[PDB]
């Protein structure tokens, strides 16, 4: 087989398991919390959700570990009040994708980032079986 | 003996030489550490004899830190291993671990990014990362490189890199393989849309042509280059790493020639003093092991020198071979880089032993997977993923690594074709 | 672990 | 084995290595000179068993040239020893010896002046040269470094030389001890008549700072600084080697850290492949044996690795342990410098062992002799130049060097106190 | 006029906790503020290089994060990097890097710093039209008591 | 005879010469090969009659490797063909072959990228390359030339050039030149989708104004520079091609002013030689022939030096004119350009001489289309694919050209106006 160069991107954690369930999502979310860490929604529209270099344009001397769209937008206590926040983002912003981020709260730094959301509108993604061809 | 001070405490600012030394027959252990040892006299402050082993004996020695010039791991090992191995009264001598006190760690800048820097700057979180050496080893054309490193890459491979020995040779000119290389990542990256990146051997004869080929891959926008640090030095190696730090690249660090001097336990100096060295010189991963079947060496040896190149406090721990508790005051961590023969069912193992502060490096080259290079990544990727949601679920990899492995195999044709 | 009567002696001047 | 071809004639172009290996039970010879082995792939054409060893084996390997970049010490080490000393199937591994084809040589710069240019520079001819190690090792300010230097040099003393992990310290920064040494240099030229020199180390933690510690000593004019190769590594050393052929400027090599890799008879590479990358890296000096007591190691093993340090054609000789026949195509030579403890009656000795184009070193910065370090130095001075004068005469020097030293002792009140 | 806003007064806001914060939280913090509508952000006065937060990475992530809020909003934003460093060289580096990724303006103590130094990135800013602002570090060490010191006027008139 | 020694073997590292030679009437063809030859000492070692000639002789001699400077072709060519031809004591004198041994050919960089880095990077493969001398060769302003390359290149042609006289002159500035064909390269590859360049001359009369417009072009991006090297020198070529390899641009080479040094068979130097100086000093492509009507000179003699200039082992073959076994030790290889009027039914005899490593100029301008120059250009190269295609199918050009070229012209219209 052939992996398909059309119309298959990827997010990082976990984008290369079939599309997580609400129980699956929660688990994550509850092994997050467990750590000690900060669960929350980041979320992005097709439009800014994929790395690009739109802005290297400005730059001079080095563009070396720079990309565009790393930062997406923000939307924390246990599973079920982030999955309601997922329904709640879902809602909200039907066409966006939606990714789970971790904080350490003593080190100060992200410390996790998984997507729990492809839009169905948007098709630049594929499923398990169709991403090979 | 003026050199062996049994009631000595050291100082705080002291640096600390745990040496494992085998005299002559007829030489007292306290008279072989006075020599080892001989106001900036080095000085043998205890001895304790190997239980289990002949005649073997560590010396702890304490070197006053005004001895060694600020931020140069060239002058601490010119200093601590210039002439101590040939001392004839030595049967054997092996330097085991370092104490480097903070005074002294303050003046080295450490590595350009560290592991977490890296990780914000890849974007990639909550899990180890993969790489591959680009297979045939040597012959390839850069043309023919580029496009291996793509189709490994867009398969799902977070890293490809350079094989060892390829700096620079009448088949492969470096810059026409920098080209094509940088071709491929770029390809790759809008094709995946993640963050892509390749080990660019920056290794050279002269710092001048060294860091001609950083500046090429500064100039071209690509994340990453690769040093051989035992080979080309710790006095280049540390111009790269204030090259990197200065112009934001990450730094892969290989150990070639690393066996010719931590091989036999009798003598030599450890890996981990290695290690040290190379976070003190700089460097963001850094080849740490092998995989041959499974993860080779004692266990706690490994996780020992993982933890000393990677957290920021590690207590003396004799178990895993920690001599002394090292103070890393907020110096950056290395990545342990464990590279091999990493088989998909030998993920859950590798998985469970490194966690996510890891870099996974399929050296082999894969192939293995019947439908291509591509393909064969993607399982990988899967492998790995599947593993890190199974232990963040609280499953216990090393009972359920093959349940977990066949059931992500259940979904994925890629893996199905990988795991027979 | 076993010490050789060297190591034991060493330990017992240790111990002086 | 496709890796291992008795019938194999090698190649006027190809890289030549001679492994001493040893086996575990049960590997036959030929399988593990195989698998050291693997267009551009090594391949064993010759396995020879050592007589008189229990299981060791002598495995030829044969390397193309394309395999190597030219001009580069470090990659030629990369390929060649760097990663086949962790071989499980190897109990243990010796890399003996290395063959550079001319092909390759010619791609090299080698030492900056060699010995012939050194000697005509220096206007020194017909005998050893003569240093001494500034004592003691450390703690000295670049004052009385400086003091210690003029007072040895003003004595006969060719040349003077920083300890070697003298390099920049907080007791004595390193431009401080270049400027007084120059000024030491100076008065003791202008006293004497004779040109001087002092090895200034350049050793530095960065490329950067070891050539600017170069450039300052070019400022000043002085003839010659040291460098640290095995400790440095082999970028830095070529770097500076270029920069010394570029600046006039002469360059001694201390091998510090050496007995790491070059002690143990059954594992690592020995000192005399170490020596030819030095020579190709580039060296006027290496100094290249100890004398504790007398000139230590197998006499036949430093003849062997002094001539292939030296001469410009060296056959095999297996007796010396020179394994292949070696054209060095006019590349310059390295002058070899014996260090330790050369007292007065032991230079008939050194003098015949290593002849006019050495350097005696009293790297135990003399001192034995009670009137200064000035007339101590004159009585060494007096002392080589009698058993020089006492061997071109036709003299037996093994059999007459006790009556020669007496004979020079009879008319020199400075040796009179140095020969009791 | 390089800003394009007119008829009123400017906006920022000092990105919060003070110390600890990673580049990259840093950066998220910068975007998140000015996405909302202000016109700037600031490094906190005793950030300028970390262990926890070293310049260069602050600086790529910061410029992230206002190329991204000028894209959303669609007015131009910009965030005082701190400049501030032990030496000239330093100093002018961290200038240089904020040139070269194209960003509006950087930041200097100059009490701490010196008027040597400041008067030297002020001809920087505008041999390279970069915008400066400047932080009264240790102002009150000199013009808090009435009875002695300089007045603040002449420290601003400075 | 000190300098005849017909009994010396030449060794491995020797520079040897062919050399034709007629002496004066009453010279022995011994004494004459000895005064041409006359440790450093170059020697006459072979001297065979030429059967078929008047007194001719073919006399070969052995230079020491020691006698030239690494890397320099204005050194090797001012040793061995310095002061030799104006010896009276030969009538005629002619410089036939050299042998370049494998130790020398690696100290010279040799071309920038070769022929398959060149393939590569252009990604064009399985055939000739194309190209078009933009015609009038002068007077031309740099918009109008820019518009005629344009023209040309959007008709298929891989390659434009500059005329041979082109550098910089009132009527055009070369930076003006430059811009416009920037633009033009740039929209031809905008409209066909493929790699487009044009040979921006370079030469000029000081090395500074050479690196200076190959600077610009550079900063252009455009592909490829143009050089005359036996007018510029070799000193600047090499220099040329130094900075090509660095800042990856590919040369082409002009062989200007050739036909004054090898054109008489009696006298001068053969262009065979000048072609391995080429290739040693540096450069992608090389004017080697004309095809005024057909290719002119021997076809042996030609396929000999393309083979040369190609191949990286040439077999000694006194029939095409190869006098000694030539090893380029992976040097990379040069691509031959035949240049002149190369009419379309004479294609099938180019390609079946050449092969796809060869670049087919049409120093004419074309212009021979009634329809106009990207026509024409369509037309050469619809008749280039169709050759070639019908040579893979296993046809014989040579008998079934002209059936090959009605074949495509029977489907292409713009053929059938280029086939009248």
């Amino acid at each position: 087989q052939v992996w398909t160069p059309l119309n298959n991107k990827f997010f990082e954690t976990f984008s290369y398991l079939p599309p997580m369930t609400d129980a699956e999502i929660s688990r994550q979310v509850d092994y997050i919390v467990s750590n000690g860490w900060t669960p929350c929604l980041e979320f992005a529209g097709a439009e800014s959700a994929y790395t690009s270099n739109e802005n290297c344009v400005r730059m001079q001397n080095t563009t070396c570990l720079y990309y565009d769209n790393r930062y997406w937008t923000m939307w924390c206590t246990d599973g079920g009040q982030v999955l309601r926040e997922v329904q709640a983002c879902r809602r909200a912003f039907p066409d966006a994708y939606i990714r789970v981020v971790g904080f350490d709260p003593v080190r100060q730094v992200q410390v996790s980032g998984f997507l729990v959301n492809r839009p169905a509108s948007v098709r630049d993604y594929q499923g398990p079986s169709t991403r090979s061809v | 003996l003026t050199y062996y001070t049994p009631d000595y405490q050291p100082k705080d600012t002291d640096i600390l030489a745990a040496f494992r030394m085998t005299p002559q027959p007829g030489v007292p252990p306290e008279e072989a550490g006075a020599a080892v040892a001989a106001r900036y006299k080095g000085r043998c402050y205890d001895i304790e004899p190997v239980p289990g082993e002949e005649n073997q004996y560590i010396a702890y020695i304490a070197y006053p830190l005004d001895l060694f010039e600020e931020g140069s791991v060239t002058n601490l090992f010119t200093s601590i291993v210039g002439n101590v191995f040939g001392f004839k009264a030595l049967r054997a001598l092996r330097l085991e671990d370092l104490r480097i006190p903070p005074a002294y760690v303050k003046t080295f800048q450490g590595p350009p990014h560290g592991i977490q820097v890296e990780r914000d700057k890849l974007n990639k979180y909550g899990r180890g990362l993969l790489g591959c050496t680009i297979k045939p080893k040597l012959g390839l054309s850069a043309k023919n490189y580029g496009r291996a490193v793509y189709e490994c890459l867009r398969g799902g491979l977070d890293f490809t890199k350079d094989d060892e020995n390829v700096n620079s040779q009448p088949f492969m000119r470096w810059r026409d393989r920098f080209l094509f290389v940088a071709e491929a990542i770029y390809k790759s990256q809008a094709e995946t849309g993640e963050i892509k990146g390749h080990y660019l051997n920056a290794t050279a004869a002269t710092a001048e042509e060294m860091l001609k080929r950083a500046e090429c891959a500064k100039d071209l926008g690509v994340p990453i280059i690769m040093h051989d640090y035992l080979t080309g030095g710790f006095t280049a190696n540390t111009s790269l790493a204030h090259y990197c730090r200065d112009n934001g690249l990450l730094l892969h660090i290989h150990r070639a020639m690393h066996a010719v001097i931590d091989r036999q336990r009798n003598h030599g100096i450890h890996f981990r003093v290695l290690a040290k060295a190379l976070r003190l010189s700089g460097g963001d991963h850094l080849h740490s092991g092998t995989v041959v079947g499974k993860l080779e060496g004692e266990r706690e040896v490994t996780l020992g020198f993982v933890d000393l190149m990677r957290d920021d406090y590690i207590e003396k721990d004799r178990s895993r071979g920690i001599y002394f508790t090292q103070d890393w005051v907020s110096l950056p961590g290395t990545m342990p880089v464990a590279s091999g023969g990493i088989h998909v069912w030998h993920m859950p193992a590798l998985v469970e032993i490194f966690g996510d502060d890891a870099c996974l490096q399929f050296g082999g080259g894969t192939l293995g997977h019947p439908w291509g290079n591509a393909p064969g990544a993607a399982a990988n990727r899967v492998a790995l993923e599947a593993c890190t949601q199974a232990r963040n679920e609280g499953r216990d990899l090393a009972r359920e690594g093959g349940d977990v492995i066949r059931a992500a195999c259940k979904w994925s044709p890629e893996l199905a074709a990988a795991c027979e | 672990g076993g010490l050789s009567a060297e190591q034991r002696e060493f330990l017992e001047r240790k111990a002086r």
